[PDB]
């Protein structure tokens, strides 16, 4: 769950800086 | 479409060159060359794909700069392999990670390094600059940008370096043993700091998996658990904490660095870093993380973040799944996620991965499949073939020889490893034969005619040796042959008809064409026959080592008296041809050739020589001055004549009764009218077996 919820974080953040 | 057009072009001679290098044994690198002409192209998604395939370079091991590169399908046997469970699986799914892994460091690596470069007096390296030394100063110059940690945390110094910092931007550039020796290089103040640690660093790089022995792993992760995982925060230095979970593969629940200044790259390293296989039947949960729960986690980060549409794309962030799922040895999802995007980089992607063997191919019997689709085993595969030649199809008919670079790759498929060893050769040769029956172009694919006879072989059957080439090429041959016989194309059929060694057949069609061009009346404009298509297409401004006169298709024969002459000319010097073809066959050829030189004669308008070479055909009764007896003789002998010889009779008359009333004008004079009339008694004899009111014109063109 963790890791689930901190990848969604870096992508989230990765998508927005697109 | 326009830069698009240029795209597939310069690709189109890549896959060219590609053949030539795998015929020959020319050495190739298809993943280096494929990226250098996309990182030229200027496409938003461009970078990314060329990761990927660099990233497939270092999986695969094609390494330019050491003249080192894996041979054709080297992994195909290995990565096809069924039997998940098998040492064949297990060793693929390894060197995917370790390929990745691999790759992952060497990214960062570079960063270090073009960081260092853009610094040089800031970096202030010594003569000879070890490893440590360099990270040492790109912890410098991090430091100094304030961008190196999150505020209000503290690191651990030791001489006003942070040891944690670098330990683990050594595992982060893959040199696990310059970690664990500097370390050592420090045993006393890592002793003061943390006494168990130079331990677990030491037995971690020592070992092949990257694994620390049962019994220090028991105490490393106890010891994590106890004074590291829940601590007060700001107990522990960041880095501390990283070097643990990648050393101990403490906590895979969350593989996440978090007090760290990390981006997406570190992130899909750590993945990729704390993935382990096992060929033991069964793993604790808390250690359990390979390739297949990362590919999972690959899989769920694709539904959720990016999407499948070129509707649902605007910045090409597509780009960046298909690199995870490149890195994943994710392949055939990978190209079937990518082909809506860009059919075209999916295509030739597809085609480098085949070449190596890391693409799941369907087999014969689904060859009708969508692009992807699932074996009994619920297993992703690539309807290759199709593909393949649905790509050619933008491009097959203004560029065959393009075309057929391609679907001959198909022939890849077609070894022992991929299991439909035969099925799918016979796919290939089904693709190129629709490519000839849908073309003109034989004097290219199938081959050309010299002036002796021999054959100038077409592009296909050079290429016999990239796709298991007897009676393929014979075969295809005939049928392009009988079709275009039917369908009345006089010049193809000739040129097809020759290359099946089918000589008896080619002068019967130049007897016919020269047949009818013979029968048209004296002032109709001549018989004209279509080209073949040219071998080659000579350029304006570009050179022509192709010279015309060379070959039969460079001859631009367009009129059935030069064909025939062309092909009963070399049939006649060779008594290899000649005697292949019918006596009845070869000598009614000759007699029209002859009967079109009497016509050109009268259409000149020299009467002498008509009369002479039409009494050298010896099929009328010319010689006989009133003679009944003789006549017959050569009324019988009508039957016996070939058709398009006894067809033309009935023209062959009117020139010759008019050449003689003719000759008439300008006891000779007595005769010559004499046996001018005696023709109006050789219809009246078989006058049932010519056109029913030739009389009527005769007597009329007779005064
Ligand atoms: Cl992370």
């Amino acid at each position: 769950d963790p890791t689930i919820a901190a990848a969604d974080k870096i992508f989230s953040n990765w998508l927005a800086s697109q | 479409d326009r830069f698009l057009r240029e795209k597939q072009a310069k690709l189109a001679e890549k896959i060219r060159e590609f053949n030539d290098a795998r015929q020959r044994g020319t050495p190739f690198y298809i993943c280096r060359d494929l990226a250098d002409l996309e990182s030229k192209s200027g496409d938003r998604h461009g970078p990314h794909i060329v990761e990927a395939y660099r990233a497939v370079m270092e999986m695969v091991g094609e390494h330019p700069d050491a003249g080192e590169a894996p041979r054709e399908r080297q992994f195909a046997k290995m990565y096809l392999d069924p039997n998940t469970q098998s040492a064949n699986a297990l060793a693929m799914r390894k060197q995917i990670l370790k390929g990745a892994t691999t790759f992952l460091e060497k990214q960062f690596w570079n960063e270090v390094n073009s960081l260092i470069a853009k610094y040089p007096q800031d970096a202030n390296l010594g003569g000879l600059p070890d490893v440590v030394s360099k990270i040492k100063a790109y912890i410098r110059l991090r430091i100094a940008r304030k961008t190196l940690v999150p505020d209000n945390v503290e690191l651990q110094q030791i001489n006003g370096e942070y040891v944690w910092a670098i330990v683990f931007y050594l595992l982060r550039a893959g040199f696990v043993t310059e970690a664990a020796q500097y370390v050592n290089s420090n045993q006393a103040h890592f002793r003061a700091i943390d006494r168990t640690f130079s331990g677990y660093i030491n037995s971690y790089a020592s070992s092949e998996e990257r694994r620390l022995k049962r019994q220090m792993q028991d105490r490393c992760m106890s010891e994590y658990n106890q004074r590291i995982r829940n601590a007060p925060e700001g107990s522990i230095d960041p880095f501390r904490m990283a070097c643990y979970k990648i050393i101990g593969r403490c906590d895979l629940s969350n593989r996440s660095l978090d007090g760290l200044q990390t981006d997406v790259n570190d992130w899909i390293w750590l993945q990729f870093n704390l993935a382990r296989e096992t060929d033991r039947s069964l793993e604790l949960a808390g250690e359990s993380y390979g390739l297949a729960e990362l590919q999972a986690s690959i899989r769920e980060i694709g539904l959720k973040h990016f999407p499948k549409t070129a509707a649902e794309d605007t910045n090409g962030s597509f780009g960046m799944f298909f690199y995870l799922q490149i890195l994943a040895g994710m392949f055939e999802q990978a190209i079937a996620y990518l082909y809506p995007f860009s059919y075209v980089d999916a295509v030739h992607f597809a085609i480098a991965l085949t070449y190596y063997g890391l693409l799941r191919p369907v087999d014969a019997a689904s060859a009708g499949n969508e692009l992807l689709s699932h074996n009994t085993r619920s297993m992703p595969q690539i309807n290759f073939g199709r593909m393949l030649g649905y790509y050619t199809r933008d491009f097959r008919a203004a560029n065959p020889a393009a075309a057929v670079d391609y679907l001959v790759l198909i022939c890849l498929n077609a070894d022992e490893a991929a299991g439909g060893q035969q099925a799918q050769a016979a796919l290939c040769h089904e693709a190129l034969r629709e490519l000839v029956l849908e073309s003109r172009e034989f004097s290219r694919l199938i081959g050309d005619i010299r002036p002796d006879g021999r054959r100038i072989r077409g592009v296909i059957e050079e290429r016999g040796p990239l796709i298991a080439l007897d009676d393929f090429i014979r075969t295809i041959t005939l049928q392009a042959a009988s079709f275009a016989d039917d369908n009345g194309r006089t010049t193809d059929a000739v040129l097809l008809y020759h290359l099946a060694e089918d000589y008896d057949t080619v002068v019967s069609i130049v007897s016919r064409a020269l047949s009818e061009a013979i029968s048209l009346e004296i002032g109709e404009d001549p018989m004209r026959l279509i080209p073949v298509k040219p071998r080659v297409t000579n350029a304006e401004g570009q050179v022509e080592e192709a010279a015309p006169g060379s070959s039969l298709s460079l001859a631009a024969i367009d009129d059935p008296v030069e064909l025939a002459k062309a092909m009963m000319g070399m049939y006649e010097r060779d008594h290899m041809f000649w005697q292949k073809i019918r006596e009845p066959n070869r000598v009614a050829c000759s007699v029209l050739l002859q009967m079109a030189d009497i016509k050109s004669l009268v259409e000149q308008g020299r009467w002498a020589e008509c009369l002479d070479k039409i009494r050298a055909l010896d099929i009328l009764p010319l010689t006989a001055r009133g003679d009944p007896g003789t006549i017959r003789s050569y009324a019988a002998r009508f039957p016996s004549l070939a058709q398009p010889v006894a067809i033309n009779v009935p023209n062959l008359l009117m020139w010759t009764v008019l050449c003689c009333m003719r000759q008439r004008e300008r006891l000779m004079m007595d005769e010559l009218k004499q046996m001018t009339v005696d023709l109006m008694a050789y219809t009246s004899q078989l006058r049932y077996r010519l056109p029913p009111h030739l009389h009527e014109a005769l007597a009329r063109a007779s005064a």
